[PDB]
C-alpha cells in the first residue's frame, strides 16, 4: 500500500486525485467541455506542481519548498 | 579444608546444582510456555520439585573465598570487604587505589 | 566571502559553547542553527546574550553563529555569554576590553557542583544528629 | 567559595566606566589603575547592564522563589507588575480629570513605594535579664528594615487567609492598600511601632 | 497618531497603510468578534478601551486574493502560518472584518483545538451510534455564531426536514435560526444542529444565495490526535467526532461561492513540537492531503518599520510607564529581547 | 497495526536471520532465552567460585 511505500509518487496520489477534480469544475465554471484527463495534467503548470508537492513528501520541508508549493497552486488555481 | 562447615554445605550444593543444571533447564522449559498442554505441564512440575533440593541454583551462596563471609562480598574478586581492603591497602591489588576527587 | 569574524569558546558547567561573531551584521544570533529566541524560550536566557552586547553599545551590530552542548538551560546561555564576550573582544578598543573584563564578561565561572561525600545526605547536608 | 580571596567583585555600571576621565578625583584614578592588576568574578546570571533591571525586583523575586523555580517567581512576578497596570488603568480610566492627575499608574512607582511604606523605624530584640526575657525597643539596620518590608509581604500574601486566589492577585491588591497606607502589612508595622514605644523604658536594657 | 490610521474600512486597507493600526468599532467587536480574539488581546482591548490592529502584509495579500476571488469557481483554500506568536489569529481576524463588512456569511471556527481536548460530557450521538456529540462544545460556537450572523439567520431557510426528537421536528421552509435555537435551547441537539447549519451553509452558498466565508483557527486539529478517552481510556480519533467530522466537510474544495480561510497554531496543540510551524509539520500527511492544493501564506516577525509603529502605539496610549522604555536604548533592549517577535513584545511590554 | 504487506515482510526477515517465525507470546519466548544461554549453574563462575 502507499503507507507502505518509502518514496512519495505523485502517480495515483491523493494530490493528483485532488488537483484533477479541482480543474474539472473550474472548467465547468468556465463553460469548456475539454476534460480530457491527459490533457488537463500535460500541461507545465501540472509539471511544476508535481514537482513540487513531490519535494515537499520526499525532502526536508523549509520555507523554500512551501514558496515555491504556493506559486504552483496559485498559477493552476488562477489567483494572482 | 574449607573455611568452615558453612562453605563446605555451599561447595557441595554449587556442585550438585552443577550436575543437575541441564536436566532442570529442560523439565523447566517444559513449564515456561502457553504451548504445551497443561496436563503435561503438571507433571513436569512435579518432575523439577521431586529433584534433590540442593539441585536448586537459588540456594547457592557467594561467600568469601577466603573467610567465608556471607555479607559484604565484592563479586568481581570473590572477597569480604574486610579481605579485599587488607590486599588493597597493602598494595597487593594490581591497579586498585584509595579514591580521592 | 571575505566577511571578518572571530571565533572563541566558553565553558559553564557542564556545558561548553564555541561562538563565531562576525564583525558587522544586523544582530541576528544562532545557537545550533536555531534562532536565539527559538532556542532560549526563558526570558533571563535571551538576557544573558544581550549582556556583553548591551555593556558595549552594539546592539544590532554583529551576528553570530555559535554551538553549545551540555548542561542545563541557563549553563548554555552562560557558556554562549563568555564564548561571545571572548570573540567580541576582537572588535572593541582596548579600554572597552578592560571595562568587559572588570564587569565579569570574560572570566570562566569557577562554581561547579561539589560532589556528595559519604556518611552525609549531600555535598555539606548532614544526616539528622540525635543527642541522645 | 570556589573563587580566591584575590578576586573582586564585578561592577556592571555602564556610566561608570564612560565617565570622563578629567573628572575622577585623584582617588579614583587610584581605584581604576588598581583594578587593572585584580583578578575579577564572573558576572552572575542574575544581574546585567539592562536600564529595565531593578535590584529591589531582583531581590524581592528571589524572596518568592522555591526550590529554586526562579522562572516560576519570576513570572509570578511580571504578573504582578501587569496586574497593577491593569488596575491602575482602570481607576485611571474611570476617573474625572481632576482625579487622573494623582492617579499612580507606574508599576514600579507603586511596588518601591508600598514597601517603603511598610518598613518599620525601630525594632524589638529579645533580652535576657535575670532569667526573664524583655522585648526592647532597638534601632534597626537599613538593611533589616528593607528586608523585613519584603518578608511581611510575602508572608501576608501567603497565609491561608486568601482562599484559591492567585498570588499576582494577591499580591497585587496588598501592594496597592500598601501604597494606600493600608492593609494588614501596613497593620503589622503600626503593631511594632506600639509595641516598642509602651516598652520604650526597657530601652536601657539594652548595652549598645 | 504616527502609528494610526485614518482609514477605518478593511476594503480600503493596501500598501500605503503597512504599520498602522486602525480601529476596530465597540459595534463590530460586539457583532463580528463575539469570539476569536486572543485572550491576551482581549486585555489590552479592556485596558485601552479602544481595539486597534496593525495593518500588515499576511492580511494585505489575503485582503487581495479575496476582493479577487471567482465565486463560481471551487472555494480556495488560504492557510496562515509561521513561528509562535506571528500574528496568525490576528491577520485572520482582520480578514474575518472585511468579510463581515462586506456582507458575507461567517463560519468562524475560534479555536479547534478545544474540541480535541478536556471534554467532559462526550455523548454518544443519537443520529450515528459509532459517533460522539460535544454539546457543551456545539452550543457554545451556536451562540456566537448567532450573534454575528444574525442579520442572516431570519432569510436562510432549511431545505429539508430534521427529525430532532419524536415529538420535535424542524419543517422544510422554516428559517435557520430555528435550527440555531434549537441546539443552543435544547443542548442535547447542539451537535446535530451544528451539522445541520454547516451542511445547509454549504448547499445553498453553492446555490448563490450567499457568500461563505470558512474562517478556521487551528486547523491542524482536524487531522491530528485527541486527548479525549472512551469508557475504558481507549483513545478517541479526531474523526469519530461527530463535531470534528461535519467541520472536515466544510474544508474540501467541493462548494463554491465563498473562501477557506484557515490559520495554524501550535500553540494548544496535542502531540506537537513546541517548536513545530511548518504547514505539513503540523497538518501531518492526512491533514497535508486534505487541504492541498491550498495557498500558503507566511506570517513572520515584525521589520523594522512594524516594531516601530507597535512601540509608537504603546507609548501612545502610556502602556509603556518605565521611564526608560521611550529612550532609544530601551527600544534596543525590546527588540533583543524579542527578536520583533508581536507576542514576545507584548507580554514584555505588558509589565514595564 | 501491521499491513499484511510489512507482517509478510517481517515474517520473511525472520526466517533468513534466523528469528521465531511462528506468532510467540512473552510468556513462550523464555523458551528461546534460557537455551540461548548457559544455566546460571553451569557458568564457571558459579561452580568454579571456589578454589
Ligand atoms: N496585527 C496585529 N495588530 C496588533 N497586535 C498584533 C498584531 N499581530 C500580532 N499582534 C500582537 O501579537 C500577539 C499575538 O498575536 P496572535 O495571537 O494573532 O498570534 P499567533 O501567531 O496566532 O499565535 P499562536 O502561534 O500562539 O497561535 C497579539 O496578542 C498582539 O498583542
Ligand atoms: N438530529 C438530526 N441531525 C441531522 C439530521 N440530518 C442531518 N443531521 C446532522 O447534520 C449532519 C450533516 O448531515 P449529513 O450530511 O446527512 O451527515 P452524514 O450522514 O454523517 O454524512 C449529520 O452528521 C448530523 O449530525 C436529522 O434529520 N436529524
Ligand atoms: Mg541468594
Ligand atoms: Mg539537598
Ligand atoms: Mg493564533
Amino acid at each position: 500500500t502507499e503507507a507502505d511505500m518509502e518514496e512519495y509518487i505523485w502517480e495515483n496520489s491523493s494530490s493528483e486525485r485532488n488537483i484533477l477534480e479541482t480543474l474539472l469544475q473550474m472548467k465547468a465554471a468556465e463553460k469548456n467541455m475539454e476534460i480530457n484527463k491527459e490533457e488537463l495534467l500535460g500541461t507545465k503548470e501540472i509539471e511544476e506542481y508535481k514537482k513540487s508537492v513531490v519535494s515537499l513528501k520526499n525532502e526536508e520541508e523549509n520555507e523554500n519548498s512551501i514558496s515555491q508549493y504556493k506559486e504552483s497552486v496559485k498559477r493552476l488555481l488562477n489567483v494572482t | 579444608h574449607y573455611v568452615d562447615w558453612r562453605m563446605w554445605r555451599d561447595v557441595k550444593r554449587r556442585k550438585m546444582a552443577y550436575e543437575y543444571a541441564d536436566e532442570r533447564l529442560r523439565i523447566n522449559s517444559l513449564r515456561k510456555n502457553t504451548i504445551l498442554p497443561k496436563i503435561l505441564q503438571d507433571v513436569a512440575d512435579e518432575e523439577i520439585a521431586a529433584l534433590p533440593r540442593d539441585s536448586c541454583p537459588v540456594r547457592i551462596r557467594n561467600r568469601c573465598v577466603m573467610t567465608s563471609r556471607p555479607r559484604g562480598v565484592k563479586r568481581r574478586w570473590r572477597l569480604s570487604r574486610i579481605v579485599f581492603r587488607h590486599l588493597a591497602d597493602h598494595g597487593q591489588l594490581s591497579g586498585i587505589q584509595r579514591a580521592t576527587w | 566571502q571575505g566577511m571578518a569574524f572571530s571565533k572563541s569558546e566558553g565553558k559553564r558547567k557542564t556545558a561548553k559553547a564555541e561562538a563565531i561573531v562576525y564583525k558587522h551584521g544586523s544582530g541576528r544570533i544562532k545557537v545550533n542553527g536555531i534562532d536565539y529566541q527559538l532556542y532560549f524560550p526563558i526570558t533571563q536566557d535571551r538576557e544573558q546574550l544581550m549582556f556583553p552586547f548591551h555593556f558595549v553599545d552594539r546592539l544590532g551590530k554583529h551576528d553570530v553563529t555559535c554551538t553549545v552542548s551540555g548542561g542545563g538551560r541557563s549553563a548554555q546561555a552562560g557558556a554562549i555569554r563568555l564564548a561571545m564576550a571572548k570573540a567580541l573582544c576582537s572588535f572593541v578598543t582596548e579600554d572597552e576590553v578592560e571595562w568587559m573584563r572588570q564587569a565579569g564578561l570574560l572570566t570562566t565561572d569557577p562554581r561547579v557542583r561539589e560532589r556528595k561525600k559519604p556518611g552525609q545526605e549531600g555535598a555539606r547536608r548532614k544526616f539528622t544528629w540525635k543527642k541522645r | 567559595s570556589r573563587y580566591s580571596p584575590e578576586f573582586k567583585d564585578p561592577l556592571i555600571d555602564k556610566e561608570y566606566y564612560r565617565k570622563p576621565v578629567e573628572e575622577l578625583t585623584e582617588e579614583e584614578k587610584y581605584v581604576r589603575e588598581l583594578k587593572k592588576t585584580q583578578l575579577i568574578k564572573a558576572a552572575p546570571a542574575g544581574k546585567t547592564s539592562s536600564v529595565f533591571e531593578d535590584p529591589v525586583i531582583s531581590k524581592f523575586t528571589n524572596m518568592m522563589m522555591i526550590g529554586g523555580n526562579k522562572v516560576l517567581a519570576r513570572s509570578l512576578m511580571i504578573q504582578t507588575l501587569e496586574a497593577v497596570k491593569r488596575k491602575q488603568f482602570e481607576k485611571y480610566h474611570a476617573a474625572s480629570a481632576e482625579e487622573q492627575a494623582t492617579i499612580e499608574r507606574n508599576p514600579y512607582t507603586i511596588f518601591h513605594q508600598a514597601l517603603k511604606n511598610c518598613e518599620p523605624m525601630i525594632g524589638l530584640v529579645p533580652i535576657l535579664k535575670g532569667g526573664r526575657f524583655y522585648q526592647v525597643p532597638v534601632p534597626l539596620p537599613d538593611r533589616r528594615r528593607r528586608f523585613l518590608a519584603m518578608k511581611w509581604m510575602i508572608t501576608e500574601c501567603r497565609d491561608k487567609k486568601h482562599q484559591r486566589t492567585l498570588m499576582p492577585e494577591k499580591l497585587s491588591h496588598k501592594l496597592l492598600e500598601a501604597f494606600h497606607n493600608q492593609g494588614p502589612v501596613i497593620k503589622r508595622k503600626h503593631d511594632l511601632h506600639k509595641m516598642a514605644e509602651a516598652n520604650r523604658a526597657l530601652a536601657h536594657y539594652r548595652w549598645w | 497618531a504616527i502609528s494610526r490610521t485614518n482609514e477605518n474600512d478593511p476594503a480600503k486597507h493596501g500598501d500605503q497603510h503597512e504599520g498602522q493600526h486602525y480601529n476596530i468599532s465597540p459595534q463590530d467587536l460586539e457583532t463580528v468578534f463575539p469570539h476569536g480574539l486572543p485572550p491576551r488581546f482581549v486585555m489590552q482591548v479592556k485596558t485601552f478601551s479602544e481595539a486597534c490592529l496593525m495593518v500588515r502584509k499576511p492580511a494585505l495579500e489575503l485582503l487581495h486574493y479575496l476582493k479577487n476571488t471567482s465565486f463560481a469557481y471551487p472555494a480556495i483554500r488560504y492557510l496562515l502560518y509561521g513561528e509562535k506568536g506571528t500574528g496568525k489569529t490576528l491577520s485572520l481576524c482582520h480578514v474575518i472584518h472585511f468579510c463581515a463588512k462586506q456582507d458575507w456569511l461567517i463560519l468562524h471556527i475560534p479555536d479547534a483545538h478545544l474540541w480535541v481536548k478536556n471534554c467532559r460530557d462526550l455523548l454518544q450521538s443519537s443520529y450515528n451510534k459509532q459517533r460522539f456529540d460535544q454539546p457543551l462544545e456545539a452550543s457554545t460556537w451556536l451562540k456566537n455564531f448567532k450573534t454575528t450572523n444574525e442579520r442572516f439567520l431570519n432569510q436562510i431557510k432549511v431545505q429539508e426536514k430534521y427529525v430532532w426528537n419524536k415529538r420535535e421536528s424542524t419543517e422544510k421552509g422554516s428559517p435557520l435560526g430555528e435550527v440555531v435555537e434549537q441546539g443552543i435551547t435544547r443542548v442535547r441537539n447542539a451537535t446535530d444542529a451544528v451539522g445541520i447549519v454547516l451542511k445547509e451553509l454549504k448547499r445553498q452558498s453553492s446555490l448563490g444565495m450567499f457568500h461563505l466565508l470558512v474562517a478556521v483557527d487551528g486547523i491542524n486539529a482536524l487531522w491530528g490526535r485527541t486527548t479525549l478517552k472512551r469508557e475504558d481510556k481507549s483513545p478517541i480519533a479526531p474523526e469519530e467526532l461527530a463535531l470534528v467530522h461535519n467541520l472536515r466537510k466544510m474544508m474540501k474544495n467541493d462548494w463554491h461561492g465563498g473562501a477557506i480561510v484557515s490559520a495554524l497554531s501550535q500553540t494548544g496543540s496535542l502531540f506537537k513540537p513546541r517548536k513545530a510551524y511548518l504547514p505539513q509539520e503540523l497538518l501531518g500527511k492526512e491533514g497535508f492531503d486534505a487541504l492541498d492544493p491550498f495557498i500558503p501564506i507566511l506570517v513572520s516577525n515584525y521589520n523594522p518599520k512594524e516594531f516601530e509603529s507597535c512601540i509608537q502605539y504603546y507609548l501612545e496610549n502610556n502602556w509603556l510607564q518605565h521611564e526608560k522604555a521611550p529612550t532609544e536604548e530601551g527600544k534596543k533592549e525590546l527588540l533583543f529581547l524579542s527578536n520583533a517577535n508581536p507576542s514576545l513584545l507584548e507580554r514584555h511590554c505588558a509589565y514595564l | 497495526s501491521l499491513s499484511e504487506y510489512a507482517f509478510r515482510m517481517s515474517r520473511l526477515s525472520a526466517r533468513l536471520f534466523g528469528e521465531v517465525t511462528r506468532p510467540t507470546n512473552s510468556k513462550s519466548m523464555k523458551v528461546v532465552k534460557l537455551f540461548s544461554e548457559l544455566p546460571l549453574a553451569k557458568k564457571k563462575e558459579t561452580y568454579d567460585w571456589y578454589p
